[PDB]
């Protein structure tokens, strides 16, 4: 935000507290609205300064009114506390009234408060603060009291005694008001007259409370906390010569409270805080003589001092981050007012915290103490070699302890120390350590994994550049790397990294740190990021990357550590790729940079790894992936390894990786397979090539024969691997034997009686098939080399053979995965020809493809219904050039404007069903869209079915009146019933759709005619479908369609009544009861269905007969009902 | 607390200052405070305690605390020394008899502990009067050359006409910005 | 395993957390002071599962109040039962996270997680054998979502083998009017499916509809929302706070209600529905309670159980009644409404009885279900997320804090794959 | 085998610490703790959660014992100013 925009709303809400205080119905909503409006300025409370003066005047005028009830004054105290916690009490109470006349009234209010009223605690809190504001008056309390002996006997209590009693009573409550009392302790006991009459008493009571309180009970702890807070406030806001005569007695009681051994972290912090205020009471404040000459504002000793320093040093080694910071602040404050020689004695102790590297807490405390000492300029030049050295280790503290890493606090404290160094020393006495400090912060600002550490390092670098100006290229590294640019880690590791390394002052150390730390990280993501950084920084330093870093990595690739080996292999591959890219831009080979030494090691990475069976196990999977990536990079960089055993070894490893993918974690599987096919595509295009556009006959006969003989394996993972290994083959190696590979994948994407559950095989088969069509391209008269007209028809047939592939296996429609891949294969086929030989795109095949796509664009699966719509839009709008035969391409364009297509969420049913239903108007896609709408309407999701029914009802309104429209759609739907009968996929959802359509009242014009062909055939279809069943959904769905079709008069009515009477005596009593209920409903709903005044007896015998009895008892009732309705009685054999 | 929050708090505290206004009664402290803000001068009454004001000047948030210069109030001045970045000592030029008393008062304010590191701006108020002492007279009678632990600078003014008031605050801000500001 | 540490992040989480503690204290007889004053031994037979024994026979809570601002931290400490907690268990900052997941997960949260993991190890140190964790936060608010999901990840990285359970409160446009709540919600899911083991879905739209239509309220407040959330929490944890053989520990409850790693979102339900200042003298029978607990109106989520298939169902009946009648009613409900139950996980409906009914009610019933219909609660989020992300609106708040579009893409993909898996498992062997 | 060698090394470290009376005793003992930690952090790609928790607890107990032994054998003197060192 920028300013306060909700001014009128806040004013009205504040002027509404006088009509929403009695009942709480409009009291809670107002508070909620106020809190929601005030929370928006929680991070920018400075933007409320110009509004917090008039809001406090309105809030004070309500509480100051004597006719303002308790409920009304308490409401005004909650808003005040809200404003205080929003803006801040220090900045809010300062503007409150502070006159003399406001001394007696306010106090009186504090006297009429119940401490046991949790429903109005906000009143007891804020009020106290207001009192503390009325103790900043320069008069005495005796002058305001006047004459106290005005009443007989009972004397009046002075204001000082009342305030003292109130403070003593509220420093021992559990609520937030104790804290407020501490504010009054720093405003009342620090006064000139109150101190003279309420300092010995208040200090004797506090000592007694500290002496008789335990940290093992709930109350005692509260009293001790309150007393410690009061003592800290007294020693802070109090004088040194009024409080020094008591600091030895207090120190003793504090030490006696044995707090450093309590498990109360807040008591220890208060004790440490009280230990530094008492200590600063033993020494006079000093002033930094070193100011006014090192930067602008913007951009004798008592014996107790030794004990205080010892306690602070002991606290530095605490487990909590709060006590460590408190002790560091105390040490800094103490050192800020000590001699120049004795102060050093403290530094020598802080260094002792860096003895053991495993104690991260000690290192953090030492770094915090060093930062606090440097911020005040209390560190001598002699301590630069010992301190700065440590800091260079603190900026790289990142150790692991199993599953949880450590060192984020250490590196954060290292940045604060570096920032403080900007003002701790002078530009002349920090010269021999500028380069080391600068590059250290540079490595932390671009290469840390935590954003906090990166931002801290950036801030430290900016401070050092602004206050010293001795950092090489400070302005450049400060303008590019800032609070915004440093936010991104990828940019810092790839973009900003190269810019910072462009200079010769950051090329060697950056690469060294990347190679000896970041590459050997404990996270794969960090290792990949470091590898990419080294790659990007390998074009600014080819000599250093090919002469000092490459050999450095060749020795680490053989280390026992797995992560180190992986990182070294990645770094070597990246360096080789960068050197090859650099040599390509100078018409020179890559062997010039990579000497014989490099060529040898690179030709020994895969061989040595296999010698130690390192490729076995989970750890061996990462070595396999690294070797695959290395082989891919070497083959893409064009290496002189043609005709060597290294190529045979690489072929073997790739073949083994795919022959054992079922032994790979499903989570990290798809990756290891797309990493082996990619490596195969580069190696077979740089080494299997005898002449331009050819290949070794011997190498082409062994590979294809081996891969086409593995597409029929019994393992599915091996089938998929070989399928993708056959879709990556180069075009020079498919020339002459393309028809064989085509016939092979066709069988790999087919479904036999034994390959019913091989859904993943067809996916990769179709993926590979289209991949080979796009490699070989289209060519006239070339069935063995490219896509001609002699092989275009078979591919289309194979692609459209997988469309009718719905597999409801244990998981569900695994077929959706095969039905998805096919949708892509066509998307890459019809398009490819459209960019070369669009004539091959037949009319019937294209129409069938467009129909299948429209059908798939209406399923019950939002994910796959969003892909189908995208594919359809990509194949309909295509105008570069457009598709030759698209049924209704003008209507489709008008219904799907290219402009309003990119903003349509097809994944959401709401923004997908209303639009896909409009395709019914096209007779070509009418059947295929109605089938989809039917299979989607009979699902189970509420939103999907609702959106489908809404679109169907909004569409059938324009054809219900038209007879021929209701005579074409009805026929199409009855053809889908004859097309999908006993399928069990379309039969169930088609019955539910028919029942819903009949209940809505759509086929009404046909009900007037007797024995309409539509119902005549629908009854036969229902008889053929519902007959012989088991599941209850089909039976219930069939009984609904029957009782809905009963409405049609004629002989169809009698046949439906007979079928209902038959189903009444189903094998399951539940089905019998359901049929009876539906018959009663359809009898009491419609009219003229029963004549001769025999309906009364029918309904009576239906409501009286118990359908939950046996069959021999209900058969007689069924026969009686049939005789009463004029229906033949079925026989019993 | 991390370094980002520490820097944020330091920047927030750097944009806040404290200017304690002191001086003998009947000197013109309330008049100067009202003229610097633009309020009315015909309706000003002696402070029965101490007044507080907050404003923004050159992006800096200035909080002025005008304390009464009465005899019974000086003893309470110690209650306004905590966190003091500037001390505006007002001196009446026409007041020539009580000068000795105004010299002892400013001399003791300099030997304090909390007021050690804080700029000093002395305003010679009521300069347009006939018997108004000059700047050199007030500088020599109060012994300003002996001051060495604080950066002082005398400068006459006149709240009745609002003259030489902006230069004083400008110099105070320039002197405050010349030194480094560190939290505690 | 016999001690559970409680955590609560964000304002709503802290408020929901403080209400549940008050409810379990009133049910166990623990007055605000901390001394036992109930009237049943069962209240003390399982008191060490959430409380700690201290001098004077006192029961100290085991919760940790966590926030980035001080408002909620002062509101709970000053509440009627505020004194019960530990003064050093309140860990909060000053600025908040401003409805930004990034600010609460990478800056203020990333800085306060250090102190948060200090009190957490303080509670785990005073536990003979830690059993798990129970966090209470919301997926809408920035601080409540970001830093709280940052505490789940830190606990999963630190403690290797420990159960993780949360009470995620899904926001709703009907309650709040903040535009960046869809993003703050989706990302959270992307973490839960890959971090938390158990997660209860408490949609705010369902609570609003139950308070505005069923309880008849012209202006349902956050006081009414906390009245429904605390009762649900007390009902779903009644087995862990009292003796029992079905789900006495968290590991057994997880093994019985988590058929798959990613699928663990349980929509809770409680009956009879009540409100603040309302006493229903009529005592509903066991059949009526069994029929009302399975009704979609009594569900805390905006999903209809009928439009889906059940996977794991756990019912609890609190009140003096007979076990044979409850078993017969459960069998009848399973037989009649058999189409709404997957037949590929036999014995997937558990029933338990307790002799400690809630306060103010003689007969109560609970429902913790794992139906695939819960996917509907995510589809709604999907639409909003996609609609707001395609035009790039208010995205600079995230990209400017270290995040990027890759995270939103990843979270959208994970959530979308969770919906597809739910739909597939719902139609298993169709 | 991993659990076996971990238990063996833990028992060896405990026996060495139970008889630690030199800085070389404690310094060698503080290099077996580094090795164990390095081994465990490099084996969390195939170990269970209960075993990892047990190993973490054992490492924490051993570190606490080593810290106690270092504090006992080497009692750090209290703080004292360097005035009049000789
Ligand atoms: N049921 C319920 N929802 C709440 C409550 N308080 C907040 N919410 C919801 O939580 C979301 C807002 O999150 P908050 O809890 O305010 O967020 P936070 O954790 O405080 O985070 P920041 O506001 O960013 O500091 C919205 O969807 C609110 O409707 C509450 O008491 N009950
Ligand atoms: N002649 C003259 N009178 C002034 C000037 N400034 C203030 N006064 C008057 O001196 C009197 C004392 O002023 P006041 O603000 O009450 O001073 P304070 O209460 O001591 O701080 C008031 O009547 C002012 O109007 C000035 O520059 N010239
Ligand atoms: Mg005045
Ligand atoms: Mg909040």
């Amino acid at each position: 935000l920028e300013a306060f925009g909700e001014s009128a709303e806040t004013r009205a809400l504040l002027g509404r507290l006088r009509e929403v205080h009695g009942g709480g119905a409009e009291r809670e909503v107002a508070l909620e609205r106020f809190r929601v409006i005030m929370d928006k300025y929680q991070e920018q409370p400075h933007l409320l300064d110009p509004h917090l003066e008039w809001m406090m005047n309105l809030l004070l005028d309500i509480v100051q009114d004597q006719t303002s009830p308790a409920s009304l004054v308490h409401l005004a105290f909650k808003f005040l506390y809200i404003i205080t916690k929003v803006r801040g009490y220090k900045t809010f109470l300062r503007l409150f009234p502070h006159e003399v006349a406001d001394v007696e009234p306010v106090l009186d209010l504090v006297t009429i408060q119940n401490p046991k009223d949790h429903e109005a605690w906000e009143t007891r809190y804020m009020l106290l603060l207001w009192l503390s504001v009325t103790c900043l008056i320069p008069f005495d309390f005796s002058r305001l009291d006047g004459n106290l002996l005005t009443q007989p006997g009972q004397a009046r209590m002075s204001i000082m005694d009342r305030i003292l009693q109130i403070a003593e009573s509220y420093l021992i409550v559990s609520d937030k008001a104790r804290d407020a009392a501490a504010v009054l302790v720093s405003r009342f006991i620090t006064r000139p007259d109150v101190k003279q009459s309420k300092m010995a008493e208040f200090l004797d009571w506090s000592l007694c409370n500290l002496a008789r309180s335990s940290f093992q009970t709930m109350q005692g702890v509260i009293t001790m906390d309150g007393t410690l807070q009061a003592l800290a406030q007294i020693f802070k806001h109090g004088k040194r010569e009024d409080c020094l005569p008591y600091a030895a007695t207090v120190l003793r009681c504090l030490d006696g409270c044995r707090l450093p051994e309590s498990n109360q972290t807040l008591l220890r912090k208060l004790g440490v805080k009280l230990v530094q205020r008492l200590g600063l009471t033993f020494l006079k404040p000093k002033v930094a003589a070193w100011r006014y000459q090192r930067g602008c504002r913007s951009l004798d000793v008592p014996e107790g001092v030794e004990r205080v320093i010892e306690q602070l040093l002991v606290g530095l080694k605490d487990k909590d981050t709060v006590v460590r910071w408190s002790a560091a602040k105390g040490i800094g404050r103490m050192a800020g007012r000590l001699p120049r020689a004795l102060a050093d004695d403290v530094v020598g102790s802080v260094l002792d915290c860096f003895s053991f590297q495993e104690t991260d807490k000690a290192w953090h405390g030492g770094c915090l103490a060093l930062a606090e000492l440097g911020r005040r300029g209390l560190l001598l030049p002699s301590r630069l070699v010992d301190v700065v050295a440590v800091i260079l280790k603190a900026l790289t503290y990142d150790e692991k302890r199993g599953a949880c890493s450590v060192g984020t606090n250490v590196r954060d404290a290292a940045c604060y120390v570096c920032w403080a160094f900007a003002r701790a020393y002078e530009p002349q006495e920090l010269k021999p350590f500028v380069t080391a400090i600068s590059s250290a912060l540079v490595i932390a600002a671009v290469f840390d994994r935590d954003i906090n550490c990166r931002r801290a390092a950036s801030a430290a670098f900016q401070e050092n550049v602004g206050r010293q100006g001795t950092f090489p290229h400070g302005i450049d590294i400060l303008t590019t790397a800032d609070y915004f640019a440093v936010g991104n880690r990828s940019n810092c590791f790839l973009v900003i990294s190269v810019f910072i390394a462009g200079f010769p002052e950051y090329t060697q150390p950056m690469i060294d740190h990347l190679v000896t730390m970041k590459i050997s990280h404990w996270d794969g993501v960090i290792r990949e990021l470091a590898a990419r950084a080294l790659h990007n920084l390998a074009q600014q330093a080819p000599e250093f990357s090919a002469t000092q870093v490459f050999p450095r990595l060749l020795s680490m690739t053989l280390s026992p550590d797995l992560h180190m080996r992986h990182g070294s292999i990645l770094a070597c591959a990246e360096v080789a790729y960068a050197l090859y890219k650099l040599a390509a831009q100078e018409n020179r080979p890559v062997t010039d940079h990579l000497d014989e030494q490099a060529v040898q090691g690179l030709k020994q990475i895969h061989q040595q790894l296999y010698d130690r069976q390192l490729y076995r196990g989970l750890g061996g999977q990462l070595m396999r992936q690294a070797v695959c990536v290395l082989i891919e990079k070497l083959s893409l960089s064009k290496m002189p390894f043609r005709g060597d055993t290294v190529i045979d070894g690489w072929q073997w490893l790739i073949n083994d990786t795919l022959r054992h993918l079922h032994l790979i974690s499903s989570h990290s599987r798809q990756q290891m397979k797309d990493a082996a096919v990619s490596a195969l595509a580069a190696l077979c295009s740089e080494y299997y090539m005898k002449e331009p556009g050819e290949a070794d006959p011997a190498i082409q006969e062994e590979l294809i024969t081996q891969y086409l003989a593995e597409l029929r394996n019994p393992e599915e993972m091996t089938r998929c691997g070989f399928s993708l290994a056959l879709g990556a083959l180069p075009g020079f190696l498919l020339k002459g034997r393309l028809q064989q590979v085509l016939t092979g994948l066709r069988a790999v994407t087919h479904t036999s009686p034994e390959d019913v559950s091989f859904a993943e095989s067809r996916r990769d088969g179709l993926k590979a098939i289209a991949r080979i069509c796009q490699t070989v391209g289209v060519k006239a008269g070339a069935p063995d080399e490219a896509v001609c007209g002699e092989n275009v028809s078979q591919i289309y047939c194979a692609l459209l053979g997988c469309m009718d592939d719905y597999t409801t296996d244990s998981r569900g429609d695994v077929g959706t995965w095969v039905r998805k891949a096919a949708m892509t294969s066509l998307m890459d086929l019809t398009l490819l020809l459209a960019r070369s030989q669009p004539e091959l795109i037949e009319a019937h095949t294209c129409e069938r493809i467009m129909c299948c796509v429209a059908q798939q664009a209406s399923e019950k699966i939002d994910r796959f219904r969003a892909h189908a719509a995208s594919v359809f839009l990509t194949l309909l709008h295509f105008d570069s050039p457009p598709i030759p035969h698209v049924p209704h391409r003008g209507e489709l364009e008008k219904l799907f404007p290219r402009s309003d297509v990119a903003s349509v969420n097809w994944s959401a049913p709401s923004q997908a069903f209303p639009r896909i239903t409009q395709l019914l108007g096209l007779p070509t896609y009418r059947y295929h869209v109605l089938l989809g709408l039917v299979v989607s309407l009979g699902g189970l999701t509420e939103s999907t079915i609702r959106h489908s029914t809404q679109s169907l009802f909004e569409y059938m309104k324009g054809i219900q009146s038209d007879p021929q429209a209701l005579g074409s759609f009805s026929g199409t739907l009855l053809q889908i019933f004859e097309d999908n009968l006993l399928n069990e996929r379309v039969s169930v959802p088609l019955l539910k759709t028919l029942d819903h359509v009949l209940t809505h009242g759509c086929f009404d014009i046909f009900t007037t005619e007797e024995d309409h062909p539509f119902a005549v055939k629908l009854l036969a279809l229902c008889k053929k479908e519902i007959k012989n069943s088991k599941d209850i959904q089909k039976l219930l769905s069939g009984i609904a369609v029957f009782c809905e079709m009963v409405q049609f008069p004629g002989d169809v009515r009698r046949q439906a009544l007979l079928q209902l009477c038959l189903l009444l005596c189903h094998r399951f009593p539940l089905i019998r009861k359901t049929t009876a209920s539906q018959v009663y409903e359809t009898l009491l709903t419609y009219s003229d269905v029963v004549g001769a005044d025999v309906l009364d007896e029918v309904v009576t015998v239906l409501s009286d007969t118990a359908w939950d009895a046996e069959l021999a008892v209900v058969r007689e009732q069924r026969n009686r009902l049939c005789d009463l309705l004029g229906v033949p009685r079925p026989q019993l054999v | 607390m991390g370094l980002l929050t520490i820097l944020k708090k330091m920047k927030q505290k750097e944009r806040e200052l404290r200017l304690l206004m002191l001086g003998l009664d009947n000197a013109g402290k309330t008049t100067i405070l009202k003229k610097f803000n633009g309020e009315d001068i015909d309706t000003i009454s002696p402070t029965l305690g101490f007044n507080i004001k907050t404003l923004e000047h050159r992006g800096f948030k200035l909080n002025i605390w005008d304390v009464g210069g009465q005899k019974s109030l000086r003893s309470y001045w110690r209650n306004y020394f905590e966190s003091t970045d500037g001390l505006i000592w007002v001196v009446d030029s026409a007041d020539r008899q009580r000068m000795q008393d105004c010299q002892r008062e400013l001399q003791s304010l300099l030997v304090e502990e909390r007021l050690a590191g804080a700029t000093l701006l002395i305003f010679a108020n009521k300069q347009d009067l006939p018997g108004a002492l000059s700047s050199n007279a007030i500088r020599e009678v109060l012994e300003l050359d002996s001051i060495r632990s604080h950066h002082w600078c005398i400068q006459g003014c006149s709240a009745v006409t609002g003259e030489n008031l902006l230069p004083g605050i400008d110099w105070l801000l320039d002197d405050i910005s010349s030194r480094i500001f560190t939290a505690d | 395993m016999r001690e559970i540490v409680h955590i609560q992040a964000g304002q709503c989480g802290n408020q929901i957390g403080a209400k549940f503690w008050e409810v379990i204290s009133d049910e166990h007889g623990i007055d605000p002071t901390g001394t036992y004053h109930g009237d049943s031994d069962l209240q003390l037979d399982r008191i060490s599962v959430y409380y700690n024994e201290a001098t004077g026979g006192k029961y100290v809570p085991r919760a940790i109040l966590v926030d980035l601002e001080p408002g909620t931290m002062d509101s709970v400490r000053s509440g009627p039962f505020g004194q019960i907690f530990r003064p050093d268990n309140f860990v909060f900052g000053q600025s908040g996270a401003g409805n930004n997941w990034a600010k609460g997960h990478y800056t203020e949260g990333a800085e306060l997680v250090d102190s948060v993991l200090d009190v957490v190890r303080k509670e785990a140190e005073s536990c003979d054998c830690l059993q798990g964790f129970q966090l209470t936060h919301s997926l809408g608010g920035g601080t409540g979502s970001g830093m709280g999901t940052l505490l789940i990840s830190k606990i999963r990285e630190e403690y290797p083998d420990r159960i993780m359970n949360t009470f995620s409160v899904v926001p709703s446009p009907k309650v709040s009017d903040t535009v960046v709540e869809p993003y703050n919600a989706t990302l959270s899911v992307h973490q839960l499916v890959e971090n938390t083991d158990e997660t209860y879905c408490i949609d705010n739209e369902a609570l609003y509809d139950i308070c505005f239509r069923t309880l008849k309220l012209t202006t349902p407040t956050y006081g009414d929302l906390n009245h429904l959330v605390s009762a649900t929490m007390s009902g779903v944890t009644t087995c862990l706070r009292f003796p029992g053989q079905l789900n006495a520990d968290l590991r057994k409850l997880a093994v019985n209600m988590v058929p798959f790693p990613r699928l663990h979102f349980f929509m809770p339900g409680f009956a009879p529905l009540t409100s603040r200042g309302s006493q229903q003298y009529r005592a509903l029978t066991v059949p009526e309670l069994t029929q009302q607990v399975f009704d979609a109106k009594n569900m805390m989520a905006a999903c209809d159980p009928r439009h889906g298939r059940y996977l794991t169902v756990a019912a609890v009946f609190r009140g003096r009644m007979s076990m044979k009648e409850v078993d017969e009613q459960m069998l009848n409900v399973q037989n009649k409404n058999s189409s709404y139950f997957v037949e590929w996980i036999p014995n997937n409906v558990k029933t338990a009885v307790c002799d400690i009914p809630p306060r103010g009610l003689k007969m109560a019933v609970t429902f913790i279900g794992n139906s695939t219909a819960i996917q509907e609660l995510f589809k709604r989020i999907s639409e909003q997320f996609t609609a707001m992300f395609r035009r790039k609106a208010f995205l600079h708040w995230y990209t400017g804090e270290g995040m990027d579009e890759m995270e939103f893409t990843e979270a959208e993909s994970n959530m979308n794959d969770l919906v597809s898996e739910y739909q597939q498992y719902q139609d298993a062997t169709a | 085998f991993f659990v076996a060698t971990f238990v063996r090394e833990r028992a060896a470290v405990e026996e060495l610490l139970e008889r630690a009376e030199s800085v070389e005793r404690l310094e060698e003992a503080a290099s077996r703790l580094q090795g164990l930690q390095k081994l465990i952090n490099d084996s969390v790609f195939f170990l269970a959660a209960y075993d990892l928790r047990q190993g973490q607890e054992a490492l924490a107990r051993l570190q606490a014992a080593l810290a106690e032994r270092r504090r006992g054998l080497q009692p750090k003197k209290r703080f004292a100013f360097k005035t009049r060192g000789k």
